């Protein structure tokens, strides 16, 4: 008899690429990729995941918290991963702000990029004794408290001249010292109040536009105020007001003093943010539901099965599959062979 | 390509169900087929190890810049988007390459499994069988399905047909 | 390395013109040379497929940033230039690796073609020929250029020299 | 007789690299690379390719078009690929500009980076009714039309006080609304005119330097004007003038209002640019001659033969060969062998 | 007898990874990686390596040199590699500066990024004849010389009004021309002096805060001065002063004029920096001791033995080993085999 | 995998000291072991060339941006740090791949060295020896350590045992 070596023949619908034989049909494969499905976002397995800056602070927005709105002062937990859920963060109370006139909306998004964030317990500047005559610390019914009808942002002080016969002033300069640790960045919040002609005279003794300039870390910004004819109030406390505030922030690296040059209507910094480390940030939505190996901007939370994935590439954090252009497969069979017969 | 040049059978046997490669016998019984489980397991383990190796690759996460804010730093964010895209592109190509080499390896080794199975067959048949060179041996005896199955199991003894055998070293 | 250790002929035959590998015959005729076209075509096709595979690689264009203006954003544009440069560098290295492995594959398979051609020759010569092991067979008959040409064509029959032959299975 | 397997021997001048045998000589190779030659630029095959912003506008520069110079207002076609032919775009008419005092020269290059660009049909601000007394809309002989001796940039309005007894003014604020679609960026053009002491008094009722500030998308810019002693007129209409204008632009993302704080001499925005999408931009030269697979900054138009190329790497768009460090080759033969002989 | 092919058996403690057999033990390996040890920095073999900007200038800091301090004006050699040893460069003499109010500290670090740096031999502006009445060029005992008790920064001119009956002035404008070659960037240094009320009156005829604005390459910066109440003198010449200066720089690309708008106390630019090319910059420390193949931010100078290295990845210049995640090895032996025995 | 399937000896010989692969002889002498120096040198040279190839790779230095200053351009410097990190990561992966394939090659070629050594042995033993197929040959004569040493040296002559030999072609 004759005895020979041979290879099986079976249905071979699967195709893989080779270098020397081109595409070939094989009896079996191991898929290396899947296309994920869009799911809700979730907590990152093995990593505390930040959503709202202060989750215990109810009816508060991240921006409200960042500005130190009354009722919105609380604990801001540390996190090595964060979800950016507001590309344009809004306020939901206190005194009316002309937001788009500065970079202020992005303040809470800057904070979430740090691992640890805390609001200072002491004031960085003594507002009452600040340059430009003694000031009383202004308040407003627009900013209520559980135990008060009136108040103001914890991060700022509405410095208004105490003295009768208050009058116009030359631009004054304050230094803003760095009061955080050597390991922390300081984010200083400041701004200015403006109003209509009469109200300006009452409050400040000048009805002309006021000028403001900040300088920190090599960055200079310049602002000129507006007298009357303001755009409508929005994202505020609901009370009609004749004036508006403009709010800004400046970042000070450890050991770096910042300065503010101001006139009337100045909102001097008080409690400042102290921030250290880095948090992994990606875009997503709230709420966080469950655990996942990986957080993905286009698919939300997902668990890692296959090593690779196909679909839309985007930013993604955690234990994630690696994006590929095509659905790769590993050969797990033999190359196709026509069935052999005798006659 | 080896088998093509060497005149190995280019067809396959549907009867071979319990494995990927093995043996056929041709005589008065017609044609018997038996899969060799050792050779099949070897291939499967190589592929399995290969799968593990490809699954061990780790790359850095791509996340947002912590300092670059929307609107304020659009220019920076455009470059950041570019870096992400080029990263995804480059690693993708590298992975496709690794996979391609893997598959090239698996398909190519087929003829090597046959060559190995031929060595195993040669020893079991004993010195009375003649080697044709195309993966086939001519024998003095009949080998039906029962005989072929014992070859696939490595239990075949040529002494049962009163033919010479090779003894194994202790 | 295989041929070197196995004692395969390390030289080559200028007479082999119609192909890359094949057979030589040594006897009273002197020395005949015939190229095997099957083996040569196999090698050529592998290389061709290999060329296609290398040509299928696609990478993203590198263009200007749409938002970064000259002078205004020089710092950004320096980083952009750095990104372009590192990309060109990395993909270049990856491509060189791909080409390196391709060439390693092609050169290495030469001895495998010989090994395959040896199997083809063994069957055609029949069971009366003796295998030396260095890619050479000893025959009972003379094989001049005309004989070699039929070997290279796969038409050679040992029966014509009154020698035993292997029959092929009907498949 | 003896019959043996063998390999051919032929001239082997070509060299390829291997992993285990180093460099080896082979009988034949397939070159994988070429070095391109420097050619003129061209149209990108399969993609509309932008050169001038408004090609139908003759005797106009891209900057002239972007500023809305009289005679230079026309159709600006969409394009997914663009050629940057002016690193420092110049004007060629209208009122004299002190270009280098702002970022204004780069305006047309910014526009070309978008796929679609259009000039608004409506004015973004009513200049006559704008803050600071009623204004008449100024014009100049420097900016002629085929049907007029005088005019001005379509994108701006030369706001000069109507009323006799015109005088100095406090800094006024205008909001510049976003009037494009939700899918479009708005590029707002504005600036200010200045002159010598007497002409300033006549036009505005103040001979002192005027101050200007813009704020959009978190960016603030500040300008102070110059009274007399101007640098020579250039890139303008040829008519001698005693004054100069300074021109700037600010980018407003969808739904973002911008502000301008101004005094006398203000050039208020009128027609604005609305822009969406992205165009592939590379440096090149005009004119575009023919079709090519690939546009390359150093070689111009070229067609793809080989998969790779050697030479100078640079930005390149389209169906392009991939840059490599060395002229790679694929083996297409056998490794070199010494000719074998009998005795 | 029976004769067989075989493979040796020996101690096989070494492990390498394979694709088809997983991790395997082998008789021998060639290590491809080392972990470097932390050493001092050094000169880059084959490349002139910059440390101090002007090494011949003793008791000068790089910032002192960059500002053109008396005694600190000398040769600044060219270099294709540079060491950044001061992340926050300090001064060590001359008139007291309020450094953190601008980006000025980074000036010498900007210069070192160029290959060639030189101080202009001519003044870019005639300070005495500059706008705002004729000026005398001020000097100070704080800036002594080997042959003088008094002087000032070579890069600036303390422009103080000559005439009696000096008074306040409107914002004046100077153009700062580009006076370097077409291949060079110009870094222009300027600033302003301020003091207390009385001294201001004496020097300038105005005790009010003064305003300053610079414009170059599309960048605008705005400053308002401070009258009295200055922070303590530091990094200066040791002499008590009642006033302070603020110093800044602006970069001008070839053929680009810069602008400065100023009032009283202006420190007009004089000698400017001309800089071309690029130097390879990494963080490191002084002094440079010996030669190395490679300079590495975390390990200092090191010589290349193995092709790869393990440890902490960082910026590195020269003939360097390539960083890898794990200590890779190349097999230089056979896979492990159990010793074979007869009975 | 080849040896496993082909029934090659899965164990090794501690006696084989002067090299990596070679021969054993089994008879009344017990068991002799001789390393083949040609095969060992071939393997060593392949590895050496492989080492050179891996050492030829060059990548661009990663240094600081010349224009981006600390504090003033922190955002840019963060992205720059990201670029450096991703570069180090990607090239690392590519190098690990290069090294992996190298090692895969070296380990795999072991059975090929045996296959080659078997061809060399087959010719030297002459046509009177029989091929078993598991890398072993049965001989008519005794082969002690002295005999094996001449086999490993390629000097072995079957004529000394009054056995037929293959003659070599004059080339
Ligand atoms: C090899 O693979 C291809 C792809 O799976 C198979 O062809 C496909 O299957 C049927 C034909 O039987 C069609 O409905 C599909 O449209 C085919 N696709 C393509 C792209 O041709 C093929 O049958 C497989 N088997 C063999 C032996 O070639
Ligand atoms: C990813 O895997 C986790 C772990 O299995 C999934 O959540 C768990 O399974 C069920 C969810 O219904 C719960 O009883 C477990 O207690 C969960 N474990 C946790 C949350 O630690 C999770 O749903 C998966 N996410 C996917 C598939 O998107
Ligand atoms: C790879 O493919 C083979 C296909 O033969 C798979 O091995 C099979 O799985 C069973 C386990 O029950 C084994 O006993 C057999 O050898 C195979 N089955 C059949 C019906 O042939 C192996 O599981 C695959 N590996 C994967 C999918 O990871
Ligand atoms: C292998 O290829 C190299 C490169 O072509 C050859 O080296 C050249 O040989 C020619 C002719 O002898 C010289 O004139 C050149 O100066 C050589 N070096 C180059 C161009 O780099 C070598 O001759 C080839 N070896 C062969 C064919 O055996
Ligand atoms: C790239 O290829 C195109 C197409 O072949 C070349 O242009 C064509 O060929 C001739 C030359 O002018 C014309 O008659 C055809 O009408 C052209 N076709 C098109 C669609 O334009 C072009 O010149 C090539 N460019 C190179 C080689 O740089
Ligand atoms: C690779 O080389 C072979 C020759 O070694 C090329 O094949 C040639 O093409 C003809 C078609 O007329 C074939 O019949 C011959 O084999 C060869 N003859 C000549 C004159 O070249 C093959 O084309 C090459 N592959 C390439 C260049 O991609
Ligand atoms: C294969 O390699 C491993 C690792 O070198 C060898 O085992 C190591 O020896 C140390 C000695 O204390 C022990 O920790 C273990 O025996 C091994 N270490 C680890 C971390 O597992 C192993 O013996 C080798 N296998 C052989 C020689 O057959
Ligand atoms: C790098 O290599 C250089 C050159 O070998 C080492 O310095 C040399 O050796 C000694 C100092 O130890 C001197 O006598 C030589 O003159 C030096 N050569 C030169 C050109 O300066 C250097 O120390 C090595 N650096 C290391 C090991 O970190
Ligand atoms: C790889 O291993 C071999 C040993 O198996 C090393 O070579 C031996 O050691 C020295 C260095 O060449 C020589 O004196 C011996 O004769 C060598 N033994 C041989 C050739 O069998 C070789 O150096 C190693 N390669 C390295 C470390 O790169
Ligand atoms: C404040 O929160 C309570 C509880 O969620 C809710 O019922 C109430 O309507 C909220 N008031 C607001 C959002 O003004
Ligand atoms: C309410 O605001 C007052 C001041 O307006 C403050 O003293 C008090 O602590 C606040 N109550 C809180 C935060 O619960
Ligand atoms: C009171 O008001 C005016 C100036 O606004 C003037 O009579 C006098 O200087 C002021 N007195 C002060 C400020 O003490
Ligand atoms: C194969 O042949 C033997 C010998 O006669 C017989 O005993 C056995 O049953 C046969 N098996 C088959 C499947 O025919
Ligand atoms: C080879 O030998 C045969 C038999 O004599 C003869 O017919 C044929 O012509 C010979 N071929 C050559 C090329 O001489
Ligand atoms: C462009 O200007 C030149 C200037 O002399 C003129 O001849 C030509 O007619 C102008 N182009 C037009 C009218 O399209
Ligand atoms: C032609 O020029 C005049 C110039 O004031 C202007 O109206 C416009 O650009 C054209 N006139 C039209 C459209 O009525
Ligand atoms: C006339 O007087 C001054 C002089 O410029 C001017 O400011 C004022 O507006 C004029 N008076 C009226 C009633 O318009
Ligand atoms: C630097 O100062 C020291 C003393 O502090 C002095 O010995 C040395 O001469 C000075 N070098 C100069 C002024 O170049
Ligand atoms: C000392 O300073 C004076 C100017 O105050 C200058 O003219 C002189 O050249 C300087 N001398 C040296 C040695 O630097
Ligand atoms: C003299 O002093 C007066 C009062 O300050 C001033 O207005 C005038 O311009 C001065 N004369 C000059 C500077 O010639
Ligand atoms: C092997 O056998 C021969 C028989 O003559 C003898 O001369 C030789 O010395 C033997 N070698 C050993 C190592 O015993």
């Amino acid at each position: 008899d004759r005895i020979c070596t041979g290879i099986t023949s079976s249905n071979s619908p699967h195709v893989v690429k080779t270098a020397t034989q081109g595409e070939v049909n094989v009896t079996g494969v191991i898929p290396l990729t899947t296309t994920p499905t869009k799911s809700h976002f979730a907590n990152l397995k093995g990593t505390k995941t930040r959503g709202k800056l202060c989750p215990t602070c109810l009816n508060c927005t991240d921006l409200d918290v960042a500005l130190g709105r009354p009722m919105c002062v609380g604990v801001t937990p540390s996190a090595k991963a964060s979800i950016l859920h507001e590309v344009r963060p809004v306020t939901s109370g206190c005194f009316p702000i002309m937001h788009d006139r500065t970079k202020i909306r992005q303040l809470p998004n800057l904070l979430r990029g740090y691992e640890k964030i805390r609001l200072s317990t002491q004031n960085v500047i003594n507002a009452e004794k600040a340059p430009g005559g003694p000031y009383r610390l202004g308040t407003s019914g627009s900013c209520p408290n559980a135990t008060s009808r009136s108040g103001f942002f914890a991060t700022m002080a509405w410095a208004v001249p105490k003295d009768n016969n208050k009058t116009a002033t030359n631009p004054l300069t304050v230094e803003v010292p760095h009061i955080c640790t050597k390991e922390e960045d300081q984010i200083t919040v400041w701004g200015f109040h403006s109003d209509d002609k009469t109200q300006m005279k009452n409050l400040y003794g000048d009805s002309n536009p006021q000028k403001f300039t900040s300088s920190a870390n090599g960055v200079t910004t310049h602002y000129v105020s507006q007298i009357g004819g303001f755009p409508d109030q929005t994202e505020d406390g609901g009370l009609p007001q004749s004036g508006r505030i403009v709010v800004d922030y400046m970042v000070q690296k450890p050991g770096k003093t910042g300065t503010i040059v101001y006139q009337r209507g100045i909102l001097l910094p008080q409690k400042v943010w102290c921030a250290s480390g880095r948090s992994k940030v990606i875009k997503g939505s709230l709420p966080l539901i469950g655990e996942a190996d990986c957080l993905h901007e286009k698919y939300g939370g997902l668990n890692k099965s296959k090593p690779y994935y196909t679909g839309e590439h985007a930013k993604a954090i955690g234990n994630c599959p690696i994006w590929v252009k095509t659905p790769l497969k590993l050969a797990n069979g033999t190359k196709y062979r026509p069935p052999a017969k005798l006659l | 390509f080896f088998g093509a040049i060497a005149g190995f059978l280019e067809g396959g046997w549907e009867g071979m169900i319990a494995g990927w490669h093995g043996y056929t016998s041709h005589g008065a019984h017609g044609v018997a087929v038996a899969a060799d489980l050792k050779s099949t397991q070897e291939a499967i383990n190589k592929i399995t190890k290969n799968l593990n190796s490809l699954s061990e690759l780790e790359v850095k996460n791509l996340q947002r810049l912590s300092g670059a804010m929307d609107e304020l730093h659009n220019e920076i964010l455009e470059l950041d988007e570019k870096v992400d895209d080029l990263r995804a592109d480059t690693i993708s190509s590298q992975i496709e390459l690794a996979v391609l080499l893997s598959n090239e390896g698996i398909i190519n080794s087929e003829d090597e499994h046959l060559l190995a199975l031929e060595r195993k067959l040669k020893k079991m048949l004993g010195p009375s069988a003649v080697d044709i060179g195309n993966g086939c041996f001519e024998t003095k005896h009949k080998c039906n399905q029962t005989c072929l199955d014992r070859i696939a199991a490595g239990t075949f003894n040529a002494g049962e047909f009163s033919l010479p055998t090779f003894d194994s070293l202790n």
